[PDB]
């Protein structure tokens, strides 16, 4: 009822963690030491367990010191002696990192469980609703700020800062954000019918009228000659083979202006193909899409790795069933009749690549694919 | 119905919570009006414009230094090798639409971020507004500044570029690798390797973009809560005492004045990015080691640091096997140069035993040695940051070179001992005419007295007037007094029509009499405040 | 002294105002509102002026808007007509949205000195020593949380949290760390007598006997042979060349093994030299080093461009004075003398590279530094 | 290889897919079509400072 | 914080070149090649890059 003013002096420590909690609204139930019994060796026993686990902690951090410090870590090439020692280098890290701060946080939570007292404390919730003067209060101060400051009377002030503001925030956000947008429809990909957008494009789109795009292997050779002209024989029956767009000009990456042609045929999106030998036993369950009747070279399908569901490589080949696979959401595609999906979320069947033989017999493409190859848009099947 | 739309959500915020208790005593807290008081917030506001612009940078940014031919629309580097950074650089300065702009305005803000910080640390500094409450808040203050000085140096080092690589170069690789004891380790953990270590520069954007930026900003956020809830201090004035804060409430006018200034500021920082250029790095072709410029200058806030390793008269030791580059002295010199300015307060506080609780600030004149230290401190800056542009200023200003480097070697002995016998003399002069007001009043016209020839000045008593002429002498009570009868009211009625066409005589007659009547009441309500306060 | 249960009722705004400030202990005095006397066309003209710094920054804000979204940005290179527009294209994206965000940032200053009513409000600062009865609660909740707990008196568990938390901390600050160290001295940079760490060497050390280090001119052409050899003639009496340790090996950059040798001679830090044609009238003002006599192939001096000083290049070269200056702190060396620091914070003469010619006139390395060739460190001059 | 058919999954196909703008949203968030050279980077500023923010 | 002190974000085409043979002259994004060198080049990086995930 009154501050205590000089009473505080006299309090005892408990006396005043009573007045602070009665301050706060929180009043502490049974706060009783852990050991009312003293000399007890339970209390020992107990003591000694709490420093167990810390020392135990302790060592574990002095074992991770020691083991970062000197330990064979480095990769080892397989096979090399002492690989077994790094084989577990990390796993020593981490395992005594992990003992160490468990074993303090365990010793922690033991000396709470076991020597710091328990208590029921409860608190006063005076959640919501702060009382009538506090809002009232609040009230006078922001409804005197507002029309004091004299504005919903100057109705030419107010509506000149709102529109000055209207019209600076647009201008912001138009500039933070005109950099990021690029018209996806900007004819930038050069292409024998003019300049195209990039999606309606890829490395098989002839650059020039009768140009030679050869379907061409990626030998995973460290950098040259990852690219190598292709022929019929090389595919046997029930095989498939990725192909990329290879020219005449993207020569191997002997040289520095190559070994970026390439490197772009490698990352193209769109330019890896599937080139699958139908088997001659299957060739008459073969079914054609109208405008592809003749993309087939005899026994020979070119089918856009690309699936036509979110445009994940449609890698995996099913020979026997002639199902090609996409793994990112399992999608089955038929490759005999014309690559249309007949599982899976994929609608829309893989886009053929025309293909052909041309002088001295090397697989090249016949001409572009008569649609988009990537996944579907907005601004498709038009 | 925006009336009862306000009216539901208060009340909804006030169920939900309850914090119309808090949300009245930071509604209701003071802050004082002085114009002085606003040049902290500056740094703050453009600190804020830094981030906003540094995001937009960070989305077209690309750190490394993978070499990579340019191939872009600039045709004056094109065919280069250059790392990705500075082609990602290239790109924001030309690919994307305002990206010049905006980096620009970065650039612009940081600069101005660091003069705002160094002209706080003035205010603050001559102000003695660390004396005892807020001791800390300046040396939380003091590593924001070194922090934001650091900042910006990795800022403009991020870009890789023939300016900032050679800055880098010096720096960061010859002082790191100067260090005695570890010189070499610190440079190779630093760069991984040896100067063009092939991970330097994403680890500077590492440092750039988030991790001093996340420092600053943790050490700004306790700045300002401390003077926050250690209530900003104030210049001595009539209703004001250690024990209280004369002012404006924080809502209705506080608020309102300090978002106009952060708007004013980002206004000014637009202007200077847009009409002023910054860091033209396209001129400044890829960074490659044997190629160099003569005008090789850091930012200002770093210059100094530039300036004090060319004055230094390249002193050496070499130790049994071993050698202290003369570039380890700008280190030591800096870490001096932060450890006195970190630890300023307990010195001030040392020496003059001052430990009370000052909540009233001091005029830079009414403490003449402090204000001498400072003013000798600042003329040392400003001679090691003119003489980090020495190269310059003999260009433009014809000066032979070792003049200039002379020049700076003497006067950073010199000068400072000059300027601080000035400042002193200065402060002292200006308490003396202080004093002189107060004893004798303001200045007016002169007039020739009746019978005889005498001239005297008319002076004009600010307090009680004696039986004669003269009057009573006032006290000095800390705060400025009027050495103008301009400024008090005298001549201050101007036509209150317009700058064209009058307003009636009456509607005139009326908002003068309204003024007048209201600096009464204002003066009065002052002096109320005052004699209750004492007494 | 109430708390106003049921006066708050009809207290007006006014008085819940001064209430407020009565509990915050912040007294408003002289609160008055700007225009006392209603009616003034003053006031009008005050209010209009305030609009139209609203209205400038909304129509500069427009102006952003329109300019940024409609304007002839865009590099244009440089003589091409248009190419003004661009230059003073980012100048007024600048302009227009600094003027705008700063007229609305004036138009809002001015309301508040000229409609938002004048204000002296003073307010009770309680700063330091938080009165004696919380001060005292405060110690009492943190020495009955201290001894409660039982610490201080369980020097088993004291000793062995500190111990688990200095060998935890050790080791978990060790690991961080470690990542970053590493040994300035591991003998990585192959050369003639053994793998040497790094600054021991430079693109002029040779990696094998008599290794053929051709002093290479840096011709500036893009990507293709950008080093060539260089013969004594053509570099004339008083001029300089910035030259490169460029090897048989280190072929032209056309093949993409190479371009990244020459890139590596580009990047080297300490690689590039300086090769100046000494006058021959002022071969008698020459001095020479210990060690370093013959070093001059006749009239022909190689000096590393990396200034001994913080190790920026010593480009800058003044002949008829025969000075090496460096941009970056402004050191003179002397070049007719062994090219020692004659001004500046430089205290290490640069590095002197021996040079003759070997058959086809070419210059050629005779050999490499003598002395590590940047800038200075502990572990130098041994 | 993991990490990247995910972001060419989700990122480029759905938002690809997004009727109106998607195209425009995709050629945003790459600079361009999927192997966009500004991905990565974009990705590292958005995970590092901007979202943890 | 830590990986932020490794790792280089981009798509910059590079041959490996570093510990690990099994990727040694492939072509790999710069960000791919430091991913790599925190696993295996950095003491403790596969550590801390684990323990990140
Ligand atoms: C970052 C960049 C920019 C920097 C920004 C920092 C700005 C700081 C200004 C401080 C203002 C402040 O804290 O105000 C809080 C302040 C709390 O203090 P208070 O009200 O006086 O309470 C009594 C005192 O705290 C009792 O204290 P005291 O005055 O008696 O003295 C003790 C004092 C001692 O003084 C100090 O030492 C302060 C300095 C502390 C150092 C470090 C602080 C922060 C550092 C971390 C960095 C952060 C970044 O300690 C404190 O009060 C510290 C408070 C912690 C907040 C720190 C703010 C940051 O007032 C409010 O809470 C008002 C806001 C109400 C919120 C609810 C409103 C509506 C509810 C709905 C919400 C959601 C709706 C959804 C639907
Ligand atoms: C290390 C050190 C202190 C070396 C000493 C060299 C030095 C600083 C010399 C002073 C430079 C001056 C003032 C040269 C004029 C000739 C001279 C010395 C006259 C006697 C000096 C004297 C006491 C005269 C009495 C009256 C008086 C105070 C005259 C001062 C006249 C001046 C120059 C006043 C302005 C001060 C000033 C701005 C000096 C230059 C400072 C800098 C760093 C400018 C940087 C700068 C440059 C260098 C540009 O080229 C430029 C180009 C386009 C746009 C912007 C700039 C720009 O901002
Ligand atoms: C091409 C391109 C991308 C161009 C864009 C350029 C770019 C990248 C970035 C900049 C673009 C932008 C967004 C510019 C505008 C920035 C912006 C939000 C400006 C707002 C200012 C404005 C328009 C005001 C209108 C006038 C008006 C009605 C003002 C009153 C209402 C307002 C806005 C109040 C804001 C108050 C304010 C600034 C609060 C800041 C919050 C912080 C961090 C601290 C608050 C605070 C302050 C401000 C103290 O001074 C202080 C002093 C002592 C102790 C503690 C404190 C304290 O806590
Ligand atoms: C309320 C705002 C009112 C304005 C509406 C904004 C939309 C109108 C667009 C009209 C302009 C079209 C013709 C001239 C222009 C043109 O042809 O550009 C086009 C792209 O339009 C651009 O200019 C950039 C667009 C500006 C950003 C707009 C963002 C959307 C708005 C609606 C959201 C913020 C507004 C506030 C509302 C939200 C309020 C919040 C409460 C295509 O790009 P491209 O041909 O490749 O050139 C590329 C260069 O643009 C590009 O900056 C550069 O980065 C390169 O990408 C380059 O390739
Ligand atoms: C109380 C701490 C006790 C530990 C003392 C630390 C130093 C002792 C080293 C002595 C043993 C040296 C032989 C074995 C070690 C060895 O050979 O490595 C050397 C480098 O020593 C290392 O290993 C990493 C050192 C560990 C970090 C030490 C951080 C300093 C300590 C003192 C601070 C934290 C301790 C707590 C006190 C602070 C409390 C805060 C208040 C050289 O590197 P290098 O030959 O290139 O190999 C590189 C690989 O190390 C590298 O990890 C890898 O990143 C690669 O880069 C690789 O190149
Ligand atoms: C990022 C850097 C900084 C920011 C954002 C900042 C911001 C601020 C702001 C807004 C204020 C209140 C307004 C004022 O009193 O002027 C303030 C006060 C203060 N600053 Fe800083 N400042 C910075 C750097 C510094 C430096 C370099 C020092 C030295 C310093 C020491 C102080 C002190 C002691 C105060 C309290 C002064 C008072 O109570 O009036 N700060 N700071
Ligand atoms: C905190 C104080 C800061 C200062 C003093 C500062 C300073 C600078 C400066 C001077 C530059 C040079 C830019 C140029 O010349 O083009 C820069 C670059 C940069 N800043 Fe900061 N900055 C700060 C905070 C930030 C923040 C918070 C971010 C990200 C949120 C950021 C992101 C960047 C980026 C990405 C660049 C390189 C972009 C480029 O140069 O094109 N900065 N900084
Ligand atoms: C806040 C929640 C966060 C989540 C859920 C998260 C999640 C992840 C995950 C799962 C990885 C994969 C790492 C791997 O597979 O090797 C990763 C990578 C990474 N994270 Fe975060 N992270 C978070 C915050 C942060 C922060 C705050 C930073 C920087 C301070 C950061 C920096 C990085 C970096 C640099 C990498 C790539 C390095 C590497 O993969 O080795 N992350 N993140
Ligand atoms: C960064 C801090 C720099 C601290 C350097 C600590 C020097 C350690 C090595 C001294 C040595 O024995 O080496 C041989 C030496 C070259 O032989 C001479 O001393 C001849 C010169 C005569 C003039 C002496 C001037 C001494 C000045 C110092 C007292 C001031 C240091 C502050
Ligand atoms: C060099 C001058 C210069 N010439 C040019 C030419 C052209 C251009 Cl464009 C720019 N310049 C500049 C330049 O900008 N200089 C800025 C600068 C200076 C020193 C440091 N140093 C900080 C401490 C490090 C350090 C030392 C001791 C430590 O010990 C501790 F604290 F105990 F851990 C820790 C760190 C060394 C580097 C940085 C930037
Ligand atoms: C696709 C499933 C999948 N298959 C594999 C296979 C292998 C691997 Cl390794 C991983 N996966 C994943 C995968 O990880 N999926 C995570 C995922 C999915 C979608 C998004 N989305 C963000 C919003 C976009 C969006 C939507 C609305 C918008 O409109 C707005 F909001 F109004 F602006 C704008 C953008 C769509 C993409 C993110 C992560
Ligand atoms: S990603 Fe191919 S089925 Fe969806
Ligand atoms: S960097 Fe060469 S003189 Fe300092």
């Amino acid at each position: 009822g009154q501050p205590t003013d000089a009473e505080l002096a006299e309090m005892s420590r408990e006396e005043l963690v009573k007045l602070g909690g009665k301050i706060d609204g929180v009043e502490t139930i049974f706060k009783e030491p852990r050991w009312p019994v003293p000399g007890t060796k339970a209390e020992k026993r107990t003591e000694r367990l709490v420093a167990y686990w810390l020392m135990l902690g302790g060592l574990s951090g002095l074992a991770l010191l020691l083991v970062f410090l000197f330990w064979p870590w480095e990769y080892q090439p397989f096979g090399s002696e002492g690989e077994f020692l790094y084989s577990l280098a990390t796993p020593l890290y981490g395992l005594t990192f992990g003992l160490s701060i468990l074993s303090i946080g365990i010793g922690a939570v033991l000396f709470q469980k076991k020597f710091i007292p328990e208590e029921i404390s409860v608190q006063d919730r005076h959640d919501g609703r702060s009382p009538e003067v506090h809002r009232k209060t609040v009230a006078a101060n922001l409804t005197d700020a507002l029309e004091g400051s004299t504005l919903k009377r100057r109705k030419v002030i107010g509506l000149s800062l709102g529109i000055g503001l209207g019209a600076f925030g647009a201008g912001t956000l138009v500039a933070f954000i005109g950099g990021l947008i690029k018209n996806p429809w900007k004819p930038v990909v050069p292409t024998a019918e003019g300049k195209k957008a990039v999606l309606w494009t890829s490395g098989w789109t002839p650059r020039f009228k009768g140009e030679t795009i050869y379907l061409a292997r990626a030998t995973g050779r460290p950098g040259e000659s990852p690219f190598v002209k292709m022929r019929p024989e090389d595919i046997d029956a029930g095989g498939m083979e990725t192909v990329f767009p290879w020219r005449e000009s993207d020569g191997d990456g002997t040289t520095v202006e190559s070994e970026h042609k390439l490197t772009e045929i490698a990352m193209g999106v769109r330019n890896p193909v599937m080139l699958i030998r139908i088997k001659p036993a299957d060739m008459h369950r073969v079914i054609k899409r109208k405008g592809q009747e003749s993309f087939n070279f005899g026994e020979l399908f070119a089918y856009t790795k690309v699936c036509s569901h979110l445009g994940c490589p449609s890698s995996l080949y099913e020979q026997q069933t002639y199902r090609i696979l996409c793994p990112c959401h399992q999608s089955q595609f038929d490759a005999l009749e014309f690559a249309k999906p007949i599982f899976g979320p994929a609608a829309r069947a893989l886009a053929q690549l025309p293909i052909t033989i041309d002088e001295d017999g090397y697989l090249v493409a016949n001409g572009d694919f008569v649609e988009p190859v990537g996944p579907a848009f907005w601004e498709r099947k038009s | 119905d925006f009336a009862k739309l306000a009216a539901a959500q208060g009340d909804a915020i006030d169920s939900r919570y309850h914090p119309s208790a808090a949300v009245r005593r930071q509604l209701n807290k003071v802050f004082p009006t002085h114009w002085s008081f606003l040049l902290g917030e500056i740094a703050l506001y453009s600190f804020i414009i830094l981030l906003l612009t540094g995001v937009w940078l960070t989305l077209f940014f690309d750190p490394s230094m993978a070499h990579v031919t340019y191939d872009g629309v600039y045709q004056p580097l094109r065919g280069v090798q250059m790392s990705r950074a500075y082609e990602t650089a290239l790109d924001i300065s030309f690919e994307v639409r305002g990206g010049l702009f905006v980096r620009q305005v970065h650039h612009w803000a940081a600069l101005m971020f660091a003069a705002s910080i160094m002209v706080h640390l003035a205010r603050i500094f001559f102000t003695g507004a660390f004396r005892r409450p807020r001791e800390a808040n300046w040396v939380i203050g003091s590593l924001l500044l070194i922090l934001a000085m650091f900042e910006g140096f990795f800022g403009y080092s991020l870009p890789d570029d023939l300016l900032s690589g050679t800055g880098i170069r010096a720096a960061l690789s010859g002082i790191t690798m100067g260090i005695p004891v570890i010189g070499t380790w610190m440079h190779w953990a630093l760069f991984g390797g040896d100067f063009p270590g092939e991970i330097l520069i994403p680890r500077l954007y590492a440092l750039h973009i988030l991790l001093i930026p996340g420092i600053i900003l943790a050490l700004i956020g306790a700045h300002l809560a401390l003077v926050w809830f250690q209530k900003h201090t104030q210049f001595p004035g009539p209703g004001r005492t250690e024990t209280n804060v004369v002012g404006v409430r924080v809502m209705p006018v506080f608020a309102v004045k300090s978002g106009a200034f952060f708007a004013m500021i980002t206004g000014v920082l637009g202007l200077m990015g847009g009409l002023l250029t910054i860091n033209p790095i396209w001129n400044l072709g890829p960074y490659k080691p044997s190629q160099v410029s003569a005008g090789s200058q850091p930012d200002f806030y770093m210059m100094w640091t530039d300036g004090l390793i060319r004055l230094w008269p390249a002193w050496e030791f070499y130790p049994f096997g071993h050698t202290i580059p003369q570039g380890v002295w700008v280190a030591v010199g800096m870490g001096l140069v932060f450890a006195l300015l970190i630890a300023y307060p307990f010195i001030e506080k040392k020496v003059t035993g001052d430990d009370a609780h000052h909540n009233l600030l001091q005029r830079p004149r009414d403490v003449p040695v402090r204000t001498a230290i400072g003013s000798m401190a600042i003329a040392l800056y400003l001679l090691l940051t003119f003489a980090c542009m020495n190269d310059i200023i003999a260009l433009k200003f014809h000066i032979s070179l070792n003049a200039t480097t002379w020049i700076g070697r003497i006067g950073m002995v010199v000068l400072p001992a000059i300027v601080y016998f000035v400042a002193y003399r200065w402060a002292i002069s200006l308490q003396r005419s202080d004093r002189e007001v107060l004893e004798h009043g303001v200045e007016t016209g002169i007039i020739k007295r009746l019978p005889h020839g005498a001239y005297v000045e008319l002076h004009q008593p600010l307090g009680p007037v004696d039986e004669h002429g003269h009057p009573i002498p006032l006290e000095y009570a800390g705060a400025p007094l009027p050495k103008r009868m301009n400024k008090l009211g005298s001549g201050g009625a101007p036509g209150t029509g317009s700058f064209l066409f009058p307003d009636p005589a009456v509607e005139h007659e009326a908002l003068t009499e309204a003024a007048h009547a209201s600096e009464h009441k204002s003066l009065t309500a002052l002096k109320e405040h005052q004699d209750r306060i004492h007494g």
